[PDB]
DNA sequence: GGAAATATTACC
DNA sequence: GGTAATATTTCC
């Protein structure tokens, strides 16, 4: 149980509670170099990516 | 994504991401 | 094991 | 169409 002190929801590691925790701090260090976009995720940063083709 | 959903069309890579997204249609 | 990646979902 | 967030799975 890795719960968030702000709000109330778990997650299932302490990982996935740092990636919930830039909800809140609006860290967001996934920067696309094409357009300068920034994500919470690399995930997120990713799959923003292949929109530019 | 083989795995289609025949009310909603959606694909699936895994056949238990379209059941747990079949429920949604209940 | 838990970090990381992936898949999916909720939005609009 | 593409974010924002997270559940599920993958991967060292
Ligand atoms: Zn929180
Ligand atoms: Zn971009
Ligand atoms: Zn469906």
């Amino acid at each position: 149980q890795h719960g968030c002190t702000r709000c109330g929801k778990n997650f299932s590691s302490a990982s996935a509670l740092q990636i919930h925790e830039r909800t809140h701090t609006g860290e967001k260090p996934f920067v696309c170099n094409i357009c300068g976009r920034a994500f919470t995720t690399k995930g997120n940063l990713k799959v923003h990516y292949m929109t530019h083709g | 994504k083989p795995f289609v959903c025949n009310i909603c069309g959606r694909a699936f890579t895994t056949k238990g991401n379209l059941k747990v997204h079949y429920m949604t249609h209940g």
